[PDB]
């Protein structure tokens, strides 16, 4: 949700420990354009880390 | 002199800090620094 990012050279790195991310939301909701995974499915995800 | 609670105020310690890679945030504990008199009335014992 961020507003402006950095650019393409200049990008930002976020570090995400001691946390709970839900990934339904980014991936079944289908609210993004596209995605596109590899070696893992995104509805795996959720059961893997 | 106004609200003493005797928190801590500056750290000292270390002057900078990098590349941190853990923070944590504990539950609240009372601490009060006031001077006393007579034998240790308190035990802390900590295994780390």
């Amino acid at each position: 949700n961020a507003t402006r990012f950095a650019s393409v050279y200049a990008w930002n790195r976020k570090r995400i420990s001691n946390c709970v991310a839900d990934y339904s939301v980014l991936y079944n909701s289908a609210s993004f354009s596209t995605f596109k995974c590899y070696g893992v499915s995104p509805t795996k995800l959720n059961d893997l880390c | 002199k106004n609200n003493k609670s005797w928190m801590e105020s500056e750290f000292r310690v270390y002057s900078s800090a990098n590349n941190c890679t853990f923070e944590y945030v504990s539950q609240p504990f009372l601490m009060d620094l006031e001077g006393k008199q007579g034998n240790f009335k308190n035990l802390r014992e900590f295994v780390f």
